[PDB]
């Protein structure tokens, strides 16, 4: 009874975490905790010990009230505990840079995407423009005839040259970002696929190291950890 | 030999080393680059099409560069096609992609916020200049306002009209009694909750007076004079006034009854002001009352208020003129609905996967209400790792009618046991109308303390980042929008419910659900009852206790503070269950605030619970509570299932009704704007603010502008200044400061750590660069008021740039709120949780303690000549040098006072261990902590720990010098106020749970989910009996210290 494998709110919780598993005295005697529920002679049908009460329902808990019984060296397998939270802890850093890099990524490529939402409003501005001196530049060609012809239209001609070729200059910066928006989405779709693959051997990793922690305690322990 | 000649091959020598200031990145005043060149090249698109480009000023204003484009305008071709200059307005692109028109011509070319330096000619088009200052508030919010405009969703657009309701409300109190009410909304009563005074501050006035002093001012208002009354407490503003101007205008020329005459064609002209700063005594409290009082009162000095006339008071206030912005029976109920849920899971596209590590993925769903109304399913693991597409209804046991309001769809992508992605939505929208037909949901990558599979805490609703894993789904068409029920409906329902339970029969086994004892209920069941009622949120209740409270749910009515532990044991599940809830809760007795407030963290999400919440806060929160609490209450807004609710229509009005609770509501949304899971809500109610507000936007875009060139300033700092020595960088800093552009933005504004100070002026000699690799600026300001001296001649505040200051904040507020807990319940034990304020991303601001040194300096000043040793006394040494006489008695009291309280609220909260360079002393003696790191014990992951550690250093200065301090009764003294102090904060536990708890919703690594709360469960050791709890705390605080305490 006192053994029986399975026998605070705490550290149930953290020995719970992560469908069917189970595990003050003036306010009742034993806790049930399974998860899917905590559950309070040993309700109404009472008929005699602790050992007794749980055997028969692991055999489901609808007709009571309208659904995994889980839990020799000590100092070597207490270098153990220190080896893996050394390694535990390794990966956790790799984990948490990624993380950081990930999110940076997430802005550096959502902030160039907005630069060229606004490099493409640039340049509208600046089509739009070479667009508008057609309208007037060449309204103030033929009404001239003669006066100042090529002493005027070279010089709307030199400002009309220089505005498309700085057209030119900006949809090639535009073009220069885009490339590199594809190498950083690139890097983000690597940094997505390496957390997924630390990410479930993180959890064992971290899983060993509880069980490996809780078959010594079956104040010392802080120098490993 | 070392290392047995083991090589480490990888290993290469050629962000750990000076591994400090980790946020960024944010770009500056121009594209790709942090602050423009001092001269610049700009490009003049005209209205002729012309090109001329101008080498500008960087600091340049658009009147002196239009002034000159025009000038040189004349010289390039067609100039008789443009008209006179002022017949045209600037345009460019900005770096949010957008086309701002710029009318504020006085604006630098700095400070607009380009993209490529350009500027566009033009007339301007849309003849209501005056609506185009939308401008004004999305350069507040930091997102332009037609941004919102292009939005599809009907909710946002139903949020954005819905809301002006509340705008157009809290305006019509403003204007109500105005001048006196505008003046009461910008300069509103800064006043303690109760006029009641604690005994220690009560014993400080000689049976209940102060000495005040009363300024006043004359011709041609440089000489003041000084008026010294000794009046009661608890007399009110209006009586000090009289008796000042009685003092003022006694005068051998005028008897007592003229003199009477000449008080009261006088007492009303004039309000209380406070020498030093903005703030008022505008209504009929007791003096007392006022913090400002009070503090002075403490701090054992004499008030000094000035005699101001309202009508240079009502001068200074502006109009705050609101106006209206240019965006202003049927077919079916869900109980009729006979299936059961059925979701089709469909494709999953954008997967980032390891082939190599990983064997299987598949879909993992839920329905939720915080907590899940069925057993939890996944779907077959189809076309693993590579292109993901299952075709399949997943069947959820549970009847379609028993879904309740707030019900929500969980789900994740998973890999085999490990979440890859996930998302949630409601299952109903804002309309009531249930979910059918095929959404386009882009999920949410799992976080740090994450490890679970499906996450139903996490915010309800799709990423709006599109290169995200987007996993496509079909819900179920039922030939009908399908509805949820009148509230009339769900009425009958229960009336139906309740008189058909009292006809079941006789036995009923699985009495759980049902009384049986009738009107008649047992004296031992209603004291188990109060017993349930006084446990925290989180001693998780039993099936038993849940039925056991289910069925006397209307005894429950008896104690009102029960309904959580109630709302908790229903059967959301069950319909008929839950249609009863909802008519107790229809008229449940009101409670109080620190209770209610519980009903809106993620466990209540039901709408009519929530409801009941904010109806008790328009009760019973004070405007002072609400202030306390803010933080929380803003964060808790995250939990609401849609935009427009009652919590946000709430705080909105408060907000608009009193301008300091204003003032924080913005800063803490615009604090978490970069959050994309808030963006578009706080996006929202900012402009509703913002537009609602009054002047108040013009006072906080200043401050806004302000911020924004310190975000520049550290950034510059920390990229290309970095491998400089201070020298260097604090050449660069002052060079920079300055400059026009900073010199405009940065002196005349509020203090947002508190808008009553105000910032001028700043004194560039001492401000400074600290040593820390974060770069933190040191500022400083002239206090500009009338009467600076009387209160500070200089303000002094720090900004940060890359430190998450979110953590302290919340500590310092859990702190201040010990200290009142503790003080209003007769307990002296000082605190001093200095201001923080958290403006962005890893960017904030603190407030300057005056007079205080971190202990290390206090040993490396007590320097011990030679490097032999530092002398433990040192710090008594050091304290004993400032306080000389009966004060050093008094400084020692209170060094003890602050000791014993820091001590208690550091265990409890498992604050970052405490050491010589986070622990501060001032002159006076007083001690508090700093830099408070990671609180519910973050580290523990990789203890029940006491950070503050009593070294000698501290043990030798509360007993006054005596060796072997271990056994004195300046100690006993000690030990006695820490128990007091800790069993004070033990039977307000509940609250501190609370509060921690409707702090989930942040993004803070130490409050991921409720078992990280926990921690202050054991630490608190509210499981055992307050005389074990009382002894555990003698116990963990004797094994720290190694000897001492027992023996009560
Ligand atoms: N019982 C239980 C339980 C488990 C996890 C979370 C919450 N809120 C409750």
């Amino acid at each position: 009874l006192q053994d029986a494998e399975w026998y605070s709110r705490e550290e149930v919780n953290e020995k719970l975490r992560d469908d069917g598993t189970f595990l003050t005295k003036m306010h009742g005697d034993y806790t049930l905790t399974l998860r899917k529920k905590l559950i309070k002679k040993y309700s109404d049908p009472l008929t005699s010990s602790v050992v007794e009460l749980i055997n028969h329902y692991r055999n489901s808990l609808a007709q009571y009230n309208p659904v995994y019984p889980v839990s020799d060296n000590i100092e070597a397998v207490g270098k153990k505990l220190h080896e893996y939270n050394t390694q535990f802890q390794e990966k956790s850093r790799e984990y948490d840079r990624l993380y950081e890099e990930y999110t940076r990524t997430s802005q550096e490529i959502q902030m160039k995407r907005t630069a060229i939402e606004a490099f493409n409003e640039t340049i509208k501005i600046f089509e739009e423009q070479c667009q508008t001196q057609e309208r007037y530049s060449k309204e103030y060609i033929e009404k001239f005839k003669r006066e100042g012809n090529e002493k005027e239209i070279q010089r709307i001609m030199h400002n009309y040259d220089k505005l498309k070729s700085r057209i030119s200059e900006i949809i090639d910066s535009r073009r220069r970002l885009e490339e590199d928006l594809k190498k950083q989405a690139a890097e983000y779709r690597e940094i997505d696929k390496r957390m997924n693959s630390i990410k479930p051997d993180l959890i064992q990793l971290r899983k060993t190291r509880d069980q490996y922690l809780m078959w010594l305690t079956q104040k010392k322990l802080n120098e490993w950890l | 030999s070392y290392y047995h000649h083991h090589h480490h091959h990888d290993y290469d020598i050629p962000q750990g080393a000076m591994g400090s200031m980790p946020p960024r990145p944010s770009s500056g005043e121009l594209w790709g680059i942090h602050l423009m060149p001092p001269r610049i090249l700009v490009e003049c698109l005209l209205p002729n099409g012309m090109i001329v480009t101008l080498e500008c000023l960087r600091e340049a204003t658009l009147i002196t560069i239009k002034h000159e484009l025009f000038k040189e305008a004349r010289k390039y071709p067609l100039h008789q096609l443009l008209q006179d200059e002022s017949s045209y307005i600037f345009v460019s692109v900005t770096q949010e992609a957008e086309r701002e028109e710029f009318f504020d011509e006085t604006r630098r070319l700095c400070d607009l916020r380009l993209f490529q330096p350009f500027l566009k000619v033009i007339e301007p088009v849309g003849n209501r200049e005056e609506k185009i200052l939308n401008r004004e508030i999305g350069f507040a919010i930091g997102m332009p306002v037609c941004e919102f405009d292009m939005v599809k969703d009907p909710e946002v657009q139903d949020f954005r009209r819905n809301i002006l309701n509340v705008c157009k409300e809290a305006v019509d109190l403003r204007d109500l009694n105005s001048p006196h009410s505008r003046a009461m909304y910008v300069y509103p009563p800064n006043v303690e909750s109760s006029p009641e005074l604690p005994k220690h501050i009560y014993n400080k006035l000689d049976k209940g007076q102060i000495i005040v002093v009363i300024w006043v001012i004359v011709s041609p208002n440089n000489d003041k004079q000084k008026y010294t009354l000794k009046i009661n407490h608890d007399c009110v503003p209006e009586q000090v006034i009289a008796e000042a101007i009685r003092k003022k205008t006694r005068s051998m020329l005028l008897s007592s009854e003229q003199l009477k005459l000449c008080v009261l064609e006088y007492q009303g002209k004039y309000i209380l002001k406070v020498c030093g700063c903005d703030e008022y005594f505008l209504e009929k409290y007791p003096l007392s009352q006022y913090k400002y009082i009070r503090s002075c009162i403490m701090l054992g000095r004499m008030p000094n208020l000035m005699l101001m006339a309202k009508e240079s008071l009502y001068s200074q206030l502006p109009m705050d003129c609101f106006t209206m912005p240019s965006y202003s029976t049927s077919t079916k109920s869900l109980w009729v609905i006979n299936s059961a849920l059925r979701i089709k899971i469909l494709c999953a596209t954008y997967v980032n996967v390891n082939i190599r590590d990983i064997d299987k993925i598949y879909v993992r769903t839920g329905i939720y209400h915080g907590g899940e109304p069925l057993c939890d399913n996944v779907n077959t693991q189809r076309v693993p790792c590579s292109n993901p597409r299952w075709n399949e209804w997943l069947n959820y046991d549970i009847y379609i009618p028993d879904l309740p309001r707030a019900a929500r769809l969980c789900l994740s992508i998973c890999s085999v046991h490990c979440p890859l992605a996930w998302g949630n939505i409601n299952l109903f929208d804002y309309t009531d109308t249930l979910v059918s037909g095929k959404m386009a949901l882009n999920l949410w990558p799992v976080p740090h303390g994450l490890e679970d599979l499906l996450n139903p805490i996490g915010v309800t609703g799709s990423n709006p980042n599109k290169e995200t894993p987007c996993l496509e789904l079909e819900f179920d068409w039922f030939s009908s929008v399908v509805k949820f029920p009148d509230m009339s409906v769900i009425e009958e329902h229960a009336n139906w419910s309740v008189s058909r339970e009292a006809g079941f029969s006789y036995s009923h086994a699985g009495l759980s659900n049902r009384l049986a004892r009738d009107n008649e209920l047992r004296e031992n069941d209603k004291e188990q009852l109060k017993a349930i009622s006084t446990r925290d949120p989180l001693s998780e209740i039993t099936e038993q206790e849940k039925d056991f409270l289910w069925s006397h749910r209307h005894y429950c009515v008896t104690i009102p503070e029960i309904l959580p532990k109630l709302l908790l044991s229903v059967k959301w599940n069950s319909r008929d269950e839950v249609a009863q809830m909802y008519c107790l809760v229809k008229d449940w007795p009101p409670i109080k605030p620190e209770q209610a407030m519980e009903l809106l963290d993620c466990n209540y999400p039901d709408p009519m619970v929530r409801g009941f919440a904010v109806r008790c806060l328009e009760k019973y929160l004070t405007d002072d509570k609400l202030s306390q609490y803010l933080i929380q209450l803003v964060q808790v807004l995250k939990y609401e299932q849609y935009l427009d609710n009652l919590l946000v229509r709430f705080l909105l009005k408060k907000a608009l009704t009193n301008q300091r609770i204003g003032h924080f509501f913005f800063w803490h949304l615009k604090s978490e704007m970069h959050n994309k899971t808030v963006s578009q809500r706080f996006g929202l109610l900012l402009e509703s603010y913002c537009r609602a507000c009054g002047m108040y936007l013009k006072h906080l875009n200043r401050q806004v502008e302000a911020m924004e060139k310190l975000i520049n300033l550290t950034d510059i700092l920390k990229q290309e200044k970095k491998d400089e020595t201070q020298k260097v960088q604090m050449k660069f800093l002052v060079e920079q400061m300055r400059r026009p552009d900073f010199m405009d933005a940065l002196q005349g504004f509020l203090s947002p750590l508190n808008p009553a100070h105000q910032l001028g002026n700043l004194r560039l000699e001492e401000c400074r660069i600290m040593s820390s690799a974060k770069r933190p600026l040191w500022l400083n300001w002239e206090n500009p008021d009338i009467m600076s001296e009387l209160l500070f001649q200089n303000n002094e505040i720090i900004f940060k740039n890359g430190d998450d200051l979110r953590q302290d904040m919340l500590t310092l507020q859990i702190i201040r709120i010990m200290e009142n807990i503790w003080q209003n319940q007769g307990l002296d034990l000082r605190m001093l949780p200095y201001g923080c304020l958290s403006i962005g991303d890893c960017v904030g601001l603190i407030e300057v303690v005056r007079n205080s040194h971190t202990i290390m300096q206090i040993q490396c000043k007590g320097g011990l000549k030679g490097a032999l040793q530092f002398n433990s006394h040192t710090l008594h040494q050091w304290l004993k040098d400032k306080n000389k006489g009966e004060i050093y008695d008094a400084a020692i009291d209170l060094f003890t006072r602050s000791c014993a309280g820091y001590c208690v609220a550091t265990f409890i909260l498992g604050i970052g261990d405490r050491h010589n360079s986070n622990i501060m002393v001032k002159d006076d003696g007083q001690l508090f902590h700093i830099d408070f790191g990671h609180f519910l014990d973050h580290k523990k992951k990789k203890r029940e720990r006491v950070p503050f550690v009593l070294t000698q250093d501290f043990l030798i200065v509360i007993s006054k010098g005596a060796q072997e301090c271990t056994k004195t009764r300046e100690f006993e003294r000690f030990q006695e106020m820490c128990y007091k102090a800790y069993l004070a904060i033990r039977q307000h536990a509940n609250l501190f749970i609370n509060l921690f708890s409707m702090m989930l919703g942040s993004g803070m690594p130490e409050l991921q989910s409720f078992d990280d709360i926990a921690y202050i469960r054991k630490t608190l050791a509210l499981d055992k009996t307050e005389q074990e709890a009382l002894e555990y705390f003698m116990k963990q605080m004797n094994d720290a210290h190694h000897g001492g305490w027992t023996t009560k």
